[PDB]
């Protein structure tokens, strides 16, 4: 957990010098930057309940054997924690979002996910599919110039997307 | 309400507990004497002697 | 380490839920407070050695005993000593100060204190002088609400060390 | 209820120390939106019956058997029972707006609120859909930040409903 | 615990109504000093060892017998005691001074503290007057013009005033 | 808790003596006719939610003053709080049914509730009144023949009125 | 505060708070259908109170014999007599865990505190294993049917509680 | 899985000592209701399309607006999937059946019924109607103890949904 | 928890001075004589299960109406449990010998008894008579010149008298 | 207060256990370990005043500046009371060495020492160096076997001092 003035903060102090101008700089365009980062954040947390279920229901549409006994999601409460691990995911790619900082979900939780994933035998590839999905509706949502003061936000879908990228493929 | 807890559990609680500001001192002039001695084996009933 | 934005999401982590309108609240009035302690930092990075002198100086002519020799100030080492430390404590302010927490300051300075002065038999009024001396400094080095965040986080550190 | 200022002045609590920089910043920012926040609440007040009316004759047309006799919304007593609910779901919007925070929804509305409907077999749905009405009136009531910040705890209130 | 604001909805609600225009006119006034109400705090806060030092200073030159062997603040246990006991009133004022509203004394400081230290024998005279020797310290720092744009904030004034009397006649 | 054999068997041993062929012939008619008990406490479990549902609806129809804000059941919070507590004394009548003695319920249940709901200002009154209720909306559910065996059991009928009057004569 | 298997299903739903499922009600009818060997059972074993304590005190006897002399706990009218009360309580528990159909009454009343009472009075569990295991031979010869096997039960488990 | 006799193992292993006569007598009265329990499951087991298609027509009947375009009990997958639905309920009440035990059930379909309800949008009114009409065809199929075994893991699988 | 040492210097320091002369005398003097009060609790400690053992025999051979059916000693549990109270009794009389203070008594056995026992129902008068009885039975034990050098000990019997006594005393 | 007796009562008491050997033995320790302790408080208790005007003059000879207007040492009031703190040590070291354990000290000193220094600013280092000025002065006043535990009860207040 760390976001990234505490990274040019912690760099600094590892080179044991002053903050400069430079990532001053960088950190101002990422302070004034930061009104279009909370409407980002705040459409994720806001259309959480219906993107999760937009990329259930596609999911279980391209993935079949989740709903055959002896699939991983065929027993009940298999896929309700189905729901809720894509629901946690999405938090925290809210939170990552909100701090310009991909570690806050890595580090957190991506070391323990590889090796749970790995012993409960459940196809891993569909996970990171779902993490790809959960991207795509929630690149669908973010991009809803209703209700919000018109701007530029291609960096910020960059931004979701790698983020997206970057947790499937440590879960890949 | 705490799943097969007594009805008493909550009273007994409320007499343990002596508000934010109080504490298990042991400091005060008393000595720390039990509170729930006869709401324990007589929960309903009071005597005197 | 520890900001708006960090206390936010340990706050919403912690409780197990989505991230809601009151610390995204926060995360906006850190956010428009931003630039003001972007450019009361800078000024303070402007005026290192300036504020790390006179920081001394003022140690010296509050606690003159303190440089005769047989004392903890004595000597051309603890003379470098006390300017790298009064540097250290303005380093980790102008860092709070971009960071626009306490978090750099606790963690670094803050962060077993009380054990460290203890040890080495430092003095905790040396460096409450000192910043009060900076405190003094800024108070004409700077101009608007960044001198109250500024001095918001000088006073910090003082209470720390008091 | 869990406002800024209450959930500042807790976790300073909690930790047993006074309020730092961090909390007082996020005060102010709480401070600075409270007036779009009670004007979006005198808005939502002085158009209270057309939200309320308008709310409940969504509900019917986007369920239509509820009208319908022998069942639940059937009857002038669920019908006024139906705007009662509706008037306390503005109403604590409101009061959250007030409350820069979700303090009186979780309070009243969204804390019991599933056992409640599934012992009254009341449908969330429903409820959702007069929420969903009040947000589009109130796109056209509100423009500007006042906008935002309803929506903020209309959708809130819907993801809970959700 | 109740601030201003949720003090008003609760009265608001047991009338079973909407908050009235004139609520709302006093709580937008009260959102409007609320950069006032900062500054006191904060005034509070930075301040905070330099009151409880003047306040104990002065309370053991007024009351001698604290300090003498067999009182009640003898030893460095019951002194550290008294030093926490006037650190965590004046942490509940500033806390209430920045709420505006005094419910938390209700609800946490002074939920006890009358049974406390009639079963520890302190003497609540003793305690009250450390209190208002407290209110005297703290005003001190409160009117101090220095390192703020200066304006009138006697309303402030009164309302830290009026919570030290509050503390001091729930201990007394 | 005490059922009806552990019951004799302290009444016996009180006395200090083995058990009289009187208390063996009343404890063999229990056993023989808890089949009937068996069935009683299966109508109340199975039918629990609608006995909630049916004493809620017409408490809160009868009484207004439970509902309206302000009142003890308004904020939808007190109000799963009063499901709860139906619940939990339904549940504590049918497990005194079918232990066939009242001592279950009065001990395990309710020696603290009049002065719980007294610490909590909520009217036992009304909660009697719901007790009240609840047995009325529970005999008929109690004495339906729709698929179990016909037969006679006015006897458990008068068991199930006189744990609910114990109840709800002890919270009133 | 004793066990019965209603006073375990209603103490374990009580835990969970929730209902009795199909479970306990399926257990409650075992306990309801077994009352009636287990009844018969206590009515038989009460029919033969004295007949089988004084069996059993005279069965002590003969294989500790040298309980009886002077100086030995036997000695006297009154240690013999109430070596006839102690084998009537066990035998009366016995008879209380029948009706009851379960180790309730022997745990609470015998069985909890029996070692340290063993002890602190210098009574030796063989002398009482004895007894049982002659007052188990002889319901043997009493009790036919599934009501020898359950009064075979709960003596083995009082015999097991003191070995 | 939480049957009578693994029940019976879960309560015994936690504390030190066997399994004494109580836990012997549950057993045994287990192992007595087990046979009919299983003629009762065989004589379920041969009326699956009956059942299945009684109950999906009784829910349609009930609830109109379902088959009527736009919601979600239209179409020929969504039919499908409802008959694959009641099936599961059949197969997982006919494995409770023959287990003696609620722990399939409870194992199958009530662990997580209200999350996925929730997320998916399914009303439990639908399939408690189901349950109902198939507590309707059991009241004939099956007659005497059979009957009240059957419907005891039923009406628990009603009660699951309520 | 206090001994004689510290109950001296609780005195002085509550009155604020040094130990005076005569004080410093009889501590010297106690603990110059504390090797005959090792031997006593010695022979409390290894004597222990006599003590009881007599003690309960005399007892119930007294007081029958105790071990009868109904009588408040009658199953194991409660013999058991009598029998634990008077070990635990004798064993805080042991410490209270070692230390010369019978505070830990007072502080852990004795502080609340008489109501544990009042509100059990067992009566005060026959556990103080156990007591009383215990004393006798370990005066027999503290006056045994066998495997020790011969002296005079009365001032120790009294002491240990006096704490029977005072437990005795603090239980009736 | 923590001495051998009481904690050997209070291990012996948790356990809920009898005194056993070990426990006595350490007993027979501290009474005969007695005689020497008590007459080194007798010595400390007759040289009192003249070892406390020793270690406060010790305080202002080591620590000259102290005593210069302006701060601490300054004035009657704050020398008579600083002959108060070294009568008050010396009395807690007289009565831990009679008790032959660091009750006293621990209870009545040492506990809350940090505290009520840190928020007086008294310097530890006065009270290290008077009571190692009395820690030498012991060496004159006593000798022997007493003059180790003197000795060893000064030193543990000087090192809780640091
Ligand atoms: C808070 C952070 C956190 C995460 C992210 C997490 C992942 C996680 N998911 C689990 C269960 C599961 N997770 C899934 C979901 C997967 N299976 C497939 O169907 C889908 C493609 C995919 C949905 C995204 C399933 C089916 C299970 C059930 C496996 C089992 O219970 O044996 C488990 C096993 C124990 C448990 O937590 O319930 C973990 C550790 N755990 C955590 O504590
Ligand atoms: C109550 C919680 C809260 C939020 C949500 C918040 C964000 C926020 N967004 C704003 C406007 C804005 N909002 C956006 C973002 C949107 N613009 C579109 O183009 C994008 C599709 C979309 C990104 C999700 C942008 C770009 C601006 C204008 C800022 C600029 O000049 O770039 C404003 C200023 C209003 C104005 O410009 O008139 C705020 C305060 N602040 C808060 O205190
Ligand atoms: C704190 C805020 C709060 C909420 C939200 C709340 C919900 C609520 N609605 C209720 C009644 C009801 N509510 C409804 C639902 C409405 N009627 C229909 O016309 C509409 C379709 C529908 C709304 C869109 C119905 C039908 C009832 C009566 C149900 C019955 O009597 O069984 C009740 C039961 C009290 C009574 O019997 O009057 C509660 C607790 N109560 C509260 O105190
Ligand atoms: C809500 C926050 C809060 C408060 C307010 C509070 C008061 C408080 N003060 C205490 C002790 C004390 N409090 C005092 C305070 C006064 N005595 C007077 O002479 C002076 C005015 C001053 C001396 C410093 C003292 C002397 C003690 C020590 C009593 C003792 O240990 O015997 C104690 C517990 C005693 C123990 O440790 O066993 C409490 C609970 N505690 C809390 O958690
Ligand atoms: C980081 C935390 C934070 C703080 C501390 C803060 C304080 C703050 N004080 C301000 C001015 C002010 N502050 C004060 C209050 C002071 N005036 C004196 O006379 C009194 C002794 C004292 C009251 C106790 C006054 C009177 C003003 C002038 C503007 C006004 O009256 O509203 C302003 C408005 C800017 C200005 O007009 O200069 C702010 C934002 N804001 C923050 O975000
Ligand atoms: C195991 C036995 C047991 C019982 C029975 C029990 C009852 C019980 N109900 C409570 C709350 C409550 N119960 C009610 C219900 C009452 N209010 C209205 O008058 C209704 C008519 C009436 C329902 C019949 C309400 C409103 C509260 C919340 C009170 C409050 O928050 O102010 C509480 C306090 C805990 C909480 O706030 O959740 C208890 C202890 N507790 C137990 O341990
Ligand atoms: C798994 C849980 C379980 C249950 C619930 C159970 C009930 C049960 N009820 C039975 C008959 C019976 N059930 C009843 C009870 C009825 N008397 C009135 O009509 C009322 C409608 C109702 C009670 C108020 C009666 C009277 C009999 C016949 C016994 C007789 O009269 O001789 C029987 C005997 C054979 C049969 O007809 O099924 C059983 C086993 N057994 C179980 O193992
Ligand atoms: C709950 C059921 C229960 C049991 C089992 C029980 C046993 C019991 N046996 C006791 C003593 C005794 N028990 C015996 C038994 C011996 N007598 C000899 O004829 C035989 C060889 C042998 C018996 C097999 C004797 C001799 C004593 C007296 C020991 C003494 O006090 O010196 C006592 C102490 C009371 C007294 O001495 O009067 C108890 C409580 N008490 C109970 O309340
Ligand atoms: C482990 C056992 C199990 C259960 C209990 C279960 C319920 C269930 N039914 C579903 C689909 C569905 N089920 C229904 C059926 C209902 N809606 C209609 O109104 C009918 C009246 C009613 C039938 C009684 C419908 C319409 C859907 C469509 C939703 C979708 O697109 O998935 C889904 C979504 C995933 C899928 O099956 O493709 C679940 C989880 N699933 C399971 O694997
Ligand atoms: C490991 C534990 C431990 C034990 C057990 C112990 C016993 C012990 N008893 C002693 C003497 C003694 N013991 C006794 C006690 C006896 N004389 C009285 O007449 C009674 C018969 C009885 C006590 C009521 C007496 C009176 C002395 C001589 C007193 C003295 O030492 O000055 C001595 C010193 C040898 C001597 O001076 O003769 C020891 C070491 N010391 C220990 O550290
Ligand atoms: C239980 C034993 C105990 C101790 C140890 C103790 C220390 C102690 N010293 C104090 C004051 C003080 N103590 C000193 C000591 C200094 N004076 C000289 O200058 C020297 C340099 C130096 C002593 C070596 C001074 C100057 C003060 C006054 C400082 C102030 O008022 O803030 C105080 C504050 C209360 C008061 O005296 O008014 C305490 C509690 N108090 C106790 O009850």
């Amino acid at each position: 957990m760390n976001d990234v003035f505490t990274r040019a903060i912690a760099q600094a102090d590892l080179k044991g010098s002053f903050l400069l101008e430079s990532d001053l700089d960088k950190l101002a365009s990422f302070a004034k930057e930061g009104v279009k980062r909370l409407d980002a954040v705040a459409a994720l947390t806001n259309n959480a309940p219906a993107i999760i279920s937009d990329a259930a229901h596609k999911l279980f549409a391209e993935q079949q054997e989740l709903i055959q006994p002896g699939g991983n999601a065929y027993p009940h409460r298999r896929m309700a924690a189905c729901l809720r691990d894509m629901e946690i995911i999405l938090r925290y790619v809210s939170y990552a979002l909100l701090a310009g900082d991909a570690s806050v979900l890595d580090d957190r939780c991506l070391n323990g996910l590889r090796e749970t994933y790995n012993a409960l035998g459940t196809p891993t590839q569909s996970v990171a599919r779902a993490v790809q999905l959960m991207k795509d509706a929630a690149m669908v949502h973010l991009k809803s110039t209703a209700n919000v003061t018109v701007g530029d936000c291609s960096s910020l879908y960059s931004e979701a997307a790698t983020y997206f990228d970057k947790a499937a493929a440590s879960i890949a | 309400y705490q799943t097969g807890q007594s009805a008493q559990g909550f009273n007994r609680l409320l007499d343990l507990y002596g508000g934010w500001a109080g504490s298990d001192t042991d400091r005060n002039q008393s000595g720390q004497v039990a509170r729930l001695t006869n709401s324990l084996v007589r929960p309903g009933q009071v005597v005197e002697p | 380490s520890r900001t708006v934005i960090t206390e936010v999401i340990a706050t919403a982590d912690s409780q197990g839920r989505f991230l809601n309108s009151t610390e995204l609240q926060a995360a906006f009035g850190r956010f428009e407070r931003a630039v003001p302690a972007i450019e009361a930092a800078r000024a303070l990075t402007k005026n290192q050695d300036a504020l790390v002198k006179g920081a001394v100086q003022a140690v010296f002519k509050k606690f003159p005993y303190v440089t005769q020799p047989g004392e903890k100030g004595y000597g051309d080492s603890n003379q470098a000593k006390c300017a790298r430390d009064i540097g250290y404590y303005l380093r980790f302010i102008t860092y709070s100060l971009v960071a626009s927490g306490t978090g750099p300051l606790d963690d670094y300075v803050i962060a077993g204190l009380r054990e460290v002065n203890r040890a080495f038999n430092l003095n905790p009024l040396w460096y409450i002088e000192a910043l009060n001396y900076i405190k003094g400094e800024t108070g004409k080095l700077l101009s608007g609400q960044s001198k109250t965040e500024a001095l918001l986080y000088i006073d910090h550190a003082i209470n720390a060390l008091s």
